Parts: C-alpha cells; structure tokens; sequence
C-alpha cells in the first residue's frame, strides 16, 4: 500500500496473507468470507504469461495477522488450503477480467478478536454504494510504493472514479466486471495499492446496517500511485453469482 | 529469510 | 449473520481513526 498508514488492531479481521511455502514469502491478499472459503484474485494463483500456476499445497493462508514477518503467536491461524476454484472464464489472455477465485480451507478456522468474516454485497447494497466519490478501503503487506515492506498492515481509503476516467486513464480494455478508484491528480490526496497488495479486499462500510462489505479485490495496476492511474478491482457483486455456485456446490 | 519461521506442524 | 461485524470495533461500539471518511464520502 502507498500512501496509506498503520492498521488498527483487529481493523481488518477478515484479512489474509496467501504465503507461498517454499521459498517462504508474501504471494497475495485475500480475503475471510466464512469460517472455511476465502476470497482472492485468480492471478495470485493463475497468471501463464508469468509461469505462475500454484496448487492447494504450495501455500498457506495466514489469517488475524498484523505484523508482516513475525508469526504472531496465540494470535494468527494457519490453515491448509483443501481446493483451489478459479473463475473458468478469468481472461489471463488479455486484461485479467473476471479475476476472482475462492479456496477452501481443510478445517473450519476459528473465530477471534483477531479473524472474523466480512460480508458479500446483494444488489441493493451494490447499486448504492458503488458511485464516483464513494470511498471504500484497501488494506495490504505489499510494497509502500517502489521501495520497501511495512511492517504491520496498511490501509489507505480511497474514493471510486467514474467509469468514463477508469477506460481514459489506461490502454487496457476496461469490462463491467472492473471498476478503479484513486485520487485525481487535482485531488492532492494520494494512495493505492501495490505489489502484494493483489487479492485483497476493497471494503465499504454500509451507512444502512453499519456492516463492512467486500466490494471489490485488488485486481491490477499499471505502476503504483502514480498521477492520472488508477488501480482496478473486480466486482464482486457482479460475480456473486458464481461465488453462491462454487458454495453451494462445493 | 525474510520472514520468521512458522511451526512445522503448517510445512 | 454477524458477518462485518469486527469484534474490536462494531460489537463494542467503538470507531476506528478513518472510517468517518468513508461515511462523509457517502452523500
Ligand atoms: N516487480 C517489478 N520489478 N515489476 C512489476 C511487478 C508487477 C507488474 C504487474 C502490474 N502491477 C503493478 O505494476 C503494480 S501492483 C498493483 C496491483 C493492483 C492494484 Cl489495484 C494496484 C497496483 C499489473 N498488471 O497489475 C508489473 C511490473
């Protein structure tokens, strides 16, 4: 995260940190949604162009993490991964549409201060919170912009961007499975995410339950920060429809 | 070695 | 359920420092 500032304690409990096992490091965000399915973006598992492609026992999730490196004993849980579900119609191809996947974990996790789940949007609470000026927030371990690693979690809020300014700003082919928020170079403010931010959660803390609600995933970004950028998340509400299948299902 | 070791039990 | 819902902050009635901007941010 760029720009952003220290998390709270139990600020984002339904945080995740995907770690890779071998060599042990920060593959991505992702998010708690139950106490056995997390949420993340399809490329933190499948991206060909990069010769990535991991399997359930390559990583692990850490969940109620604060601090980036420590293992924080009596507080952070560790769960194995039981299978990996990625969007069959993720365009790695071409601009990452539909970037989404779930994972099942072995064993239920156990809720604390520190874990617990955040909500998914129905299509009220979609049509009225995601509009231009909207702020939601983007919590992370990734890079504090072109240079080093935090050490606890950071968390920068930042407001939705029209569409028309999302498609003008960039060469990639923008869906309606996307949507970017950020300051406007006028706007002074600044903030986005980074590398190893990916697969995180964009929430919005609705004004009409006072519930927090995942709208989007850290999808993808052409640099970090920078003036006239923007980053892009996947909708989730738009995809929810094949998140209750997986469920479901699965 | 960036990060501290987790317990074995998770590799 | 009680998804959202943050032990630390909602379940003991207590704010933390930023989310005041995203609800000024909701006209
Ligand atoms: N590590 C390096 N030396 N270079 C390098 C690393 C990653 C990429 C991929 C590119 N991502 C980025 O440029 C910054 S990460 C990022 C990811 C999501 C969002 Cl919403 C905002 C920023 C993307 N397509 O998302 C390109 C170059």
């Amino acid at each position: 995260i760029v720009e952003g500032s220290d998390a709270e304690i139990g600020m984002s409990p339904w945080q995740v940190m995907l770690f890779r096992k071998s060599p042990q490091e920060l593959l991505c965000g992702a998010s708690l949604i139950s106490d056995r399915w997390v949420l993340t973006a399809a490329h933190c598992l499948l991206y060909p162009p990069w010769d990535k492609n991991f399997t359930e026992n390559d990583l692990l999730v850490r969940i109620g993490k604060h601090s980036r490196t420590r293992y924080e004993r009596n507080i952070e849980k560790i769960s194995m991964l039981e299978k990996i579900y990625i969007h069959p119609r993720y365009n790695w191809r071409e601009n990452l549409d539909r970037d989404i996947a779930l994972m099942k974990l072995k064993k239920p996790v156990a809720f604390s201060d520190y874990i617990h789940p955040v909500c998914l949007p129905d299509r009220e609470t979609a049509a009225s919170l995601l509009q231009a000026g909207y702020k939601g927030r983007v919590t992370g371990w990734g890079n504090l912009k072109e240079k080093g690693q935090p050490s606890v979690l950071q968390v920068v809020n930042l407001p939705i961007v029209e569409r028309p300014v999302c498609k003008d700003s960039t060469r990639i082919r923008i869906t309606d499975n996307m949507f970017c928020a950020g300051y406007k170079p006028d706007e002074g403010k600044r903030g986005d995410a980074c590398e190893g931010d990916s697969g995180g959660p964009f929430v919005m803390k609705s004004p009409f339950n006072n519930r927090w609600y995942q709208m989007g995933i850290v999808s993808w970004g052409e640099g970090c920060d920078r003036d006239g950028k923007y980053g892009f998340y996947t909708h989730v509400f738009r995809l929810k429809k094949w998140i209750q299948k997986v469920i479901d299902q699965f | 070695g960036d990060f501290e070791e987790i317990p074995e039990e998770y590799a | 359920a009680d998804c959202g819902l943050r032990p630390l902050f909602e379940k003991k009635s207590l704010e933390d420092k930023t989310e005041r901007e995203l609800l000024e941010s909701y006209i």
